[PDB]
């Protein structure tokens, strides 16, 4: 099987670069070194993120997709930055203005096609496809509407492929932008109905799970970055690896999603320990899901103790008991009852990889589908209206060829969005 | 106006089956069911073979018809598998006064409120004809327009925009408008004589008008839904790009029910988001007149079996 | 006189592994040796691999394991009809291919994992093209059946009611052993809180020797598949008895081996010893297949048997007389070098159809009506060539399940 990644703007982008930091040593793949893998497995199933050229050159099968050179030119300049084809980099040295619709109308909707051009000779590398990741921020240009594009017509050309979508939507507390819940809103709307998987991340929601699980009192971003695709690994390149009970993107994705707007999760990693001191070692097992299945803990703002599950996957990667592993879920399906929705007898979905990450005893990546993501567009869906209704930013967006009815449009969908996600959580 | 009801039609068995010697495997129940071997059944109208085109109108067609006349949303969905009796049902004899169908009856009764009004009302009737093929909103008056999109309206609810509208001015234009459809509709042949439609057909009738002396304006909004029959992919081997259809045929077939199970027990939340053709129909289901579901069976070992599924798509009816 | 085998869907495949080993184990055939004489099937390549890179990896023919690079699917729908589909051809091929080779067979034991995508759907269909090719033989299917409370996949009950009702007019014998209930075993009849799916393996992978391997197997007392079916299916309805071991006791912990039959044949209806979460809440056996192996005495047997006949405690059936199938084998159990099986010199492995699944398939059709009544993940099936027929016609289909091991028990 396979997947292609694709970094839409600079923030996808800036986390391409810490997403591939890590799967790489988590395949043994040197800048553009070949397979030094500590051991013989993490090869047999690398192919899902590289490609055979040379022969020591395995060369990461992802898109870069920015409106900003300096950005790329930033990535592809520093560390594992030189182990792209530079046939990757779609770039768009137009101005990457902050307007969702500059690079989804009228900027980015010309790279597109040299991009499509890209994702297609990346598809038809070989063997069978299986889907696209997919990470960006919907609170910009580059990020939100070429990126909500580049799906937009992945999921016209290939229907069958999945789309995880990893999406960094707007932090509540302070907001790293203005018009924010423009770009947003417009992108979450394009996500509802194209992609199929999207996990949403928050980064303060990392702040704090970074500033107090890891008492790391300078978080820069790199970190959080890091902490994140430490999760996407787990998903992922973890499940294309043996196991108990292995699942993969589709068992993921026809396990956790009862109904097809597509739904949104929310990871959580399992042994998230400070270095020295905690190294508690405390992994027996009910120590992972004592970990994942707490509030703070979930990469997203919401907290889970806030509404129901419809389903959860907690994918273990580490030597285990079926039993007390399948056992455990259990319990936990039981003391919170409460929350956890009842029209779905075994919401859990226990996954069950053997190889841990590369340094580690035992983990397990938690891909939650709760009611709770409700109170997290509902904050987008109403910066939006708070502002829409002055038309605040507006001019920017209408000014490159907009439409006073397209936002309505999106804040409606994303706004029904919140109504649906609902209709279970009671 | 405003509850939702289903509709059963068994048609007479043709020349073609007789031979056979088929006997009567269904014995009728008053005049709302029908008992095959099963679950129990009942439904709010079944018409035998007996019933006349005028009879099945005035029951499931009239009452929509009115209310659209009045200013009021409504709509018709029509269902079967291939030689059921939906040709017949919703078209017949287009130009013969006793064997013509539904539609020659809605567009008689609509231009027969028209032209009667004539004395401070000015009418503007528009019709929109698209297809549902592979989950793209194919216009079927404009074949330039083969992906269309929804906008909103003043309420925020959506509807077709771009959706070629037709200026009728006649019964004789809608049924050429129809027609001129029927010849863009994604048809599959097995054998010259069948027609299976892989895609669900939308007919828009829209009666506007204009009180001069009063200044007050309606715009009622009348659905016609051809449904094409629920495909068991594993018989037939669909594949490539039949299996992709049978399967888009299918999801659409349950995002339906779901939709109309959802109205039907007055929950608070209606999935219209489950399909594009559910949220095409949104404002005509949500709040409007008597949907009317028509479901086509056939009696006889010919199709107790594809008789059986058309009965449980319907499954969603007075329940409970 | 042979039994091919096909081992669907990953856990199928890791069960298969398993029975597998045991069986050269206990027939002196070292890694590289005879030949096998079964299949293996899936859609996701990386298991089928393990069997192509882990143990056991030269004594197959790289023939009899079929794989399809594209998606297993934890869904029914996709794995039975959309993808599954194109596979189905080629597998067959093979138990076709290999069902020609031998001397006149007697049937193909199927490994499944009732709540999967390859193991639900693409066996529906591959038993299903079996009991057309081969009517007329023995159609023993071996499952692994939803676990009562620890299920894994969030949907398991759809891949379930929907393996069931697609075998369900095609099998002979469907043996079910229930993945928690052995955990149980592993914790109060073996005691580790540390069992890898490696080792529920070797159990099933045991008490299965004691079906074909050993019973294909001369004693003073051989059993045939047919016999099965024969004395062990009162109806049609591909009948599914359940699978239990006797001395189950620990090779490290306690030792009390010695256990005279007396003893070994009471410890298989004391419910905590099943493979399978059906606790005899009520069910009333209704036919009984001892199987007993090493050294055993028939009068030991034909009397710790009639003792049981007259606990009543154990209510058989009524329209049953005597429904005791006595299997004697003569070579005692085989195990592993150095697992956890203690290792005696007798054993006894007791499949039975019990009106206690009565239970067992309610419990999992409920499952399927609450998610169903939501529709819950039938887009995913619906999208994957199936309908709204599928489901609903094959819901009423085990509800005539639930009824029929109601009916054929608790009335006289
Ligand atoms: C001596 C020793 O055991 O060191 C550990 C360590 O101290 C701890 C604290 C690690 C450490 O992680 C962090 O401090 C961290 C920094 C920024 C953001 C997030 C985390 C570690 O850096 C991370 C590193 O993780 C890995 O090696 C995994 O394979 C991980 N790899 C990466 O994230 C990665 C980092 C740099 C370059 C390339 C990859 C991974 C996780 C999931 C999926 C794929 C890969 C490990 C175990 C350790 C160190 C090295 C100190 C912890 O994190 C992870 C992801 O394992 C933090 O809490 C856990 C518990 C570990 O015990
Ligand atoms: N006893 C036993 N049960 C197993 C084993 N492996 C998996 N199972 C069980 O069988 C079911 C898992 O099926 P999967 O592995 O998900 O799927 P599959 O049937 O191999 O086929 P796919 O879904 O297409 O991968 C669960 O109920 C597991 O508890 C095993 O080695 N032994
Ligand atoms: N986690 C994370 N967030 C980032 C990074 N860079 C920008 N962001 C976030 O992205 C938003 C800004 O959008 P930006 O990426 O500049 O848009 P674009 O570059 O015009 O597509 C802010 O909410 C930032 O917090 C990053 O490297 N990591
Ligand atoms: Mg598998």
């Amino acid at each position: 099987r396979e997947i292609v990644h694709i970094q839409a703007g600079q923030c996808g982008n800036q986390i391409g670069a810490k997403f591939w930091e890590v799967i790489s040593d988590e395949h043994g793949i040197d800048p553009t070194g070949s397979y030094h893998g500590d051991s013989d497995l993490q090869l047999e199933r690398i192919n899902v993120y590289y490609n055979e050229a040379a022969g020591n050159k395995y060369v990461p099968r992802a898109i870069l997709v920015d409106l900003e050179p300096g950005t790329m030119d930033s990535v592809r300049s520093g560390p594992f930055g030189q182990i792209f084809r530079p046939d990757n980099f779609v770039f768009g040295q137009s101005g990457a203005g902050n307007n969702w619709a500059k690079g989804h109308y009228t900027e980015g909707a010309e790279l597109v096609d040299s991009v499509l051009d890209v994702v297609r000779k990346e598809s038809e590398s070989c063997d069978c496809l299986q889907g696209f990741q997919l990470t960006h921020s919907l609170g910009g240009g580059t990020g939100s509407g070429m990126g909500t594009l580049l799906i937009s017509k992945i999921r016209e050309e290939y229907p069958d492929r999945i789309m995880n979508t990893f999406s960094v939507v707007p932090s509540p507390k302070v907001s790293d932008t203005v018009v924010e819940p423009y770009n947003a809103t417009l992108s979450v709307h394009q996500l509802v109905e194209n992609t199929d998987e999207t996990y949403c991340i928050d980064n303060e929601a990392l702040y704090d799970i970074c500033f107090r699980t890891l008492k790391l009192t300078t978080p820069t971003y790199g970190d959080l970055n890091h902490l994140v695709s430490a999760t996407m690994s787990g998903v992922t390149t973890c499940l294309r690896f043996p196991g108990q009970l292995n699942a993969d993107l589709r068992k993921l994705a026809v396990n956790m999603v009862p109904f097809p707007r597509l739904h949104f999760f929310m990871p959580g990693f399992a042994p998230l320990t400070s270095r020295g001191s905690q190294q508690y070692r405390a992994l027996t097992v009910p120590e992972l899901t004592q970990q994942m299945f707490d509030a703070k803990n979930m990469m997203a703002a919401c907290d889970p103790r806030h509404g129901r599950y419809l389903t959860v996957a907690a994918v273990f990667r580490g030597r285990m008991s079926m039993k007390e592993v399948d056992e455990q879920m259990l319990n936990v399906q039981n003391k919170n009852s409460s929350y956890f929705v009842e029209w779905i007898p075994n919401n859990v979905k226990t996954a069950v990889c053997d190889i841990p990450p590369r340094g580690l005893k035992m983990s397990a990546t938690f891909i939650g589908n709760s009611t709770a993501i409700q109170e997290l567009f509902k904050r987008i869906s109403e910066q939006f209206t708070a502002m829409f209704r002055r038309k605040a930013f507006l001019h920017w967006y209408t000014g490159e060829g907009m439409d006073e009815m397209e936002f309505t449009e999106a804040e409606s969908n994303m706004n029904d969005l919140v109504s649906e996600y609902q209709q279970y959580q009671d | 106006r405003g509850n939702i009801k289903v509709m059963c039609r068994f048609r007479p068995l043709n020349e073609a089956e007789i031979l056979r010697g088929d006997k009567f495997i269904p014995k009728f129940k008053g005049e709302e069911t029908v008992v095959i071997q099963g679950k129990p059944y009942v439904f709010d109208r079944v018409l035998p073979p007996n019933t006349t085109q005028e009879q099945v109108y005035n029951a499931c067609a009239k009452q929509i018809v009115k209310d659209v006349l009045e200013g009021y949303n409504g709509t018709i969905f029509a269902y079967g598998q291939t030689s059921s009796g939906k040709t017949h049902t919703m078209e017949g004899k287009l130009h013969d006064p006793q064997l013509m169908g539904i539609i020659p009856r809605i567009a008689h009764d609509i231009f027969d409120h028209i032209y009667s009004m004539d004395e401070n009302l000015e009418f503007a009737i528009k019709v929109s004809y698209f297809e549902i093929y592979l989950d793209k909103i194919r216009d079927l008056l404009d074949v330039s327009k083969t992906n269309l999109a929804v906008h909103e309206d003043k309420n925020r609810v959506p509807y077709v925009k771009g959706c070629t509208e037709r200026f009728v001015s006649s019964p004789e234009e809608v049924m050429d408008v129809i027609d001129e459809g029927k010849s863009n509709r994604h048809v599959a042949v097995t054998n010259m004589n069948e027609h299976s439609s892989r895609s669900h057909s939308i007919f828009l009738i829209n009666i506007k008008q204009e009180n001069v002396e009063t200044e007050k304006k309606l715009s009622g909004k009348l659905y016609l839904v051809d449904l094409a029959g629920s495909e068991k992919v594993s018989k037939t081997g669909a594949e490539g790009a039949v299996l992709d259809e049978a399967k888009n045929i299918n999801k659409s077939l349950s995002a339906l029910g779901n939709v109309i199970s959802a109205l039907a027990e007055g929950t608070t939340h209606v999935p219209y988001r489950d399909s594009k053709m559910t949220r095409i129909l949104q404002d005509s289901l949500g709040g409007n007149c008597r949907t009317t579901i028509v479901i086509c069976c056939s009696p006889s070992v010919f199709n107790e079996a594809e008789t059986k599924s058309t009965l449980m798509f319907a499954a969603s009816v007075n329940s409970c | 006189r042979e039994c091919i085998s096909i081992h669907v869907g990953q856990a199928g495949v890791q069960i298969g592994n398993a029975c597998w080993e045991l069986y050269c184990l206990e027939h002196g055939i070292q890694p590289d040796g005879h030949v096998p004489r079964a299949v293996f099937v899936d859609l996701e390549p990386t298991v089928i691999d393990e069997v192509r890179t882990g143990t056991y990896r030269q004594l197959f023919h790289p023939e009899q394991l079929i794989t399809g690079k594209e998606d297993a699917a934890n869904n029914y729908a996709r794995g039975h009809y959309t993808i599954g589909k194109e596979i189905i051809d080629l597998v067959l091929d093979r138990i076709r291919k290999l069902a020609d080779q031998c001397t006149g067979l007697q049937g193909f034991s199927v490994f499944h994992s009732f709540g999967g995508g390859t193991g639900s759907g693409f066996t529906s269909l591959l038993m299903e093209r079996l009991s057309v090719d081969y009517g007329k033989k023995s159609k023993l299917e071996f499952s692994i059946y939803p676990a009562p409370q620890v299920s894994t996949a969030v949907v398991e009950p759809y891949n379930s009611i929907l393996t069931t009702h697609t075998t369900l007019e095609h099998s002979d014998c469907a043996f079910m052993v229930d993945n928690e209930a052995i955990y149980d075993i592993c914790r109060r009849n073996l005691d580790i809180e540390r069992p890898t799916y490696t080792n529920l393996n070797r159990l099933i992978g045991q008490i299965v020797s004691s079906i074909t391997a050993s019973l294909r197997f001369d004693g003073a007392l051989n059993v045939d598949l047919t016999e099965f079916q024969t004395n062990l299916v009162p109806y049609p309805r591909g009948h599914f008895p359940l699978a239990t071991y006797a001395p189950v006791i620990s090779a490290e912990k306690a030792y009390h081996e010695q256990l005279s039959v007396a003893e070994i044949t009471n410890a298989c209806f004391e419910p905590a010893n099943q493979m399978v979460k059906c606790d005899p809440r009520h069910g009333k056996y209704m036919a009984c297949c001892l199987l007993y192996r090493g050294d055993v005495v028939p009068k030991d047997v034909n009397a710790a048997i009639a003792t049981i006949k007259t606990k009543r405690t154990i209510q058989f059936v009524d329209w049953c007389p005597t429904g005791f199938k006595v299997g004697i084998n003569y070579e005692p159990p085989t195990v592993v070098p150095g697992g956890d099986l203690a290792k005696v010199q007798r054993a006894v492995c007791m499949l039975s159809n019990t009106t206690a699944i009565a239970e067992a398939w309610a419990r999992l059709d409920h499952k399927f009506d609450l998610m169903y009544a939501k529709r819950a993940f039938v887009h995913w099936y619906v999208g994957e060539g199936m309908e709204e027929g599928e489901f609903s016609e094959a819901r009423e289909d085990m509800a005539a399940l639930e009824k029929d091991y109601e009916e054929v028990g608790v009335d006289s």
